[PDB]
């Protein structure tokens, strides 16, 4: 009978840097799809594996809800078969990818008047991150012939970088809030049900 | 917020040693890297040396790489700018400098804005 | 970095039907929603209707229900569009577009990566 806590997530008053993205175990409540439905104003609202308008009729056996914040232009990398900074660094769907990505634009939140650089993203990895892959750590990388030994210079660079969060700034440079719904299916009781 | 307050400059002969230190006070949590820059009276500002917070790496400019060493203590939340074998060009007001901003090129601290500066300390260098 | 191709368009008589087909290139259709998008002269991007993967939801915009059906053969990477009782009003531009996901705002050129060029479909009186 009580809701799933999908206003924690989406209305949270702080957002994870997708580098360090945020997970919330969602399981053993109802969820009522229609707090989503009723919302005009997101960006993108994209299911895979299911149609959105079946989520009222589906049961799951528990859901996932990924959060983080990323620039507009790297919205379309948060699908199942992308590429890019993001998809290959920072936060990977599987091709069989079932759940929703939505996503809305927060530059009134997340960019003040001096620029807002606490966001960050990775670079440099050594290589792709596999599905759900979290990377958190701060290892100088390697680019070149040559090894670092955790101080940086020529071929030896700090991996993360600010986005740089300006009023100013064009759509594509402007910071999207996202959220990843994934839907896990086990032979398991189905603990995450519409409201039929 | 931060708020930066440099001190231990004053008066050396060329060829000896002073150390800066710089305290930084406000949100210190944010700091990403330090810098010191200096400027001679009526000349344009320069780049001296920057450190990374996480990490420790350090950048300095040209003109003083194998004299200076920038460092800094996480727990004291001071970075410090050990001057060794002192020149005329050296001579300048020193100003140490925070930004919250991580920049993976460690070299982009030689040219981007930071966030907050120090009142600055007066650094002079004798004629014998 | 699918490629789609629309074709039959043409002239037809107002009360007539015609058939627009899309081929994607890529051995991925599957996994692609399909939609149509027309562009009358003097107006924007309209969507015209769209499929899911199995077919098994279909989307179609005000105008064109209950006489335009769209449909998909995996088998040969194609959507269709089936234009029945065709009004002066579908004279216009038909672009065919595809997504991996399908969107809750399906109405939305926005929340689709491909496009076609459009083939140009002309209904007289
Ligand atoms: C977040 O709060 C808004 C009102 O500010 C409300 O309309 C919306 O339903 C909430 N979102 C969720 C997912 O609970």
């Amino acid at each position: 009978t009580n809701l799933c806590p999908f206003g924690e997530v989406f209305n949270a008053t702080r957002f994870a840097s997708v580098y360090a993205w945020n997970r919330k175990r969602i399981s053993n409540c109802v969820a009522d799809y229609s707090v989503l439905y009723n919302s005009a104003s997101f960006s993108t609202f994209k299911c895979y594996g299911v149609s959105p308008t079946k989520l009222n009729d589906l049961c799951f056996t528990n859901v996932y809800a990924d959060s983080f914040v990323i620039r507009g232009d790297e919205v379309r990398q948060i699908a199942p078969g992308q590429t890019g900074k993001i998809a290959d660094y920072n936060y990977k769907l599987p091709d069989d990818f079932t759940g929703c990505v939505i996503a809305w634009n927060s530059n009134n939140l997340d960019s003040k008047v001096g620029g807002n650089y606490n966001y960050l993203y990775r670079l440099f990895r050594k290589s792709n991150l596999k599905p759900f892959e979290r990377d958190i750590s701060t290892e100088i990388y390697q680019a070149g012939s040559t090894p670092c030994n955790g101080v940086e210079g020529f071929n030896c660079y700090f991996p993360l970088q600010s986005y740089g969060f300006q009023p100013t700034n064009g759509v594509g440079y402007q910071p999207y809030r996202v959220v990843v719904l994934s839907f896990e299916l086990l032979h398991a009781p189905a603990t995450v049900c519409g409201p039929k | 917020q931060v708020q930066l307050v440099e001190s231990g400059g004053g008066l050396m002969q060329a060829g000896g040693s002073l150390r800066l230190s710089c305290a930084v006070s406000g949100r210190t949590f944010s700091t990403a890297a330090m810098g010191w820059f200096r400027q001679a009276p009526g000349k344009e500002r320069e780049f001296v040396a920057a450190i990374r917070w996480s990490g420790g790496s350090a950048y300095y400019a040209d003109s003083v790489k194998g004299r200076f060493t920038i460092s800094r203590d996480k727990a004291k939340n001071t970075v410090y700018l050990q001057m060794n074998s002192l020149k005329y060009e050296d001579t300048a007001v020193y100003y140490c400098a925070q930004t919250r901003v991580t920049r993976s090129l460690l070299s982009d601290y030689a040219t981007w804005p930071y966030d907050y500066w120090g009142q600055g300390t007066q650094v002079t260098v004798s004629s014998k | 970095q699918v490629q789609l191709v629309e074709s039959g368009g043409g002239l037809v008589q107002a009360g007539g039907s015609l058939r627009l087909a899309c081929i994607a290139s890529g051995r991925t259709f599957h996994s692609y929603v399909m939609a149509w998008f027309r562009q009358a002269p003097g107006k924007e991007r309209e969507f015209v209707a769209a499929i899911s993967w199995s077919s098994t939801p279909t989307y179609y915009g005000e105008s064109v229900k209950g006489r335009f059906t769209i449909s998909r053969d995996n088998a040969k990477n194609t959507v269709y569009l089936q234009m029945n009782r065709l009004k002066p009003e579908d004279t216009a531009v038909y672009f065919c577009a595809a997504d991996r996901g399908e969107s809750y705002y399906y109405t939305r050129p926005t929340e689709y990566e491909f496009w076609g060029q459009g083939t140009q479909v002309t209904v007289s009186s």
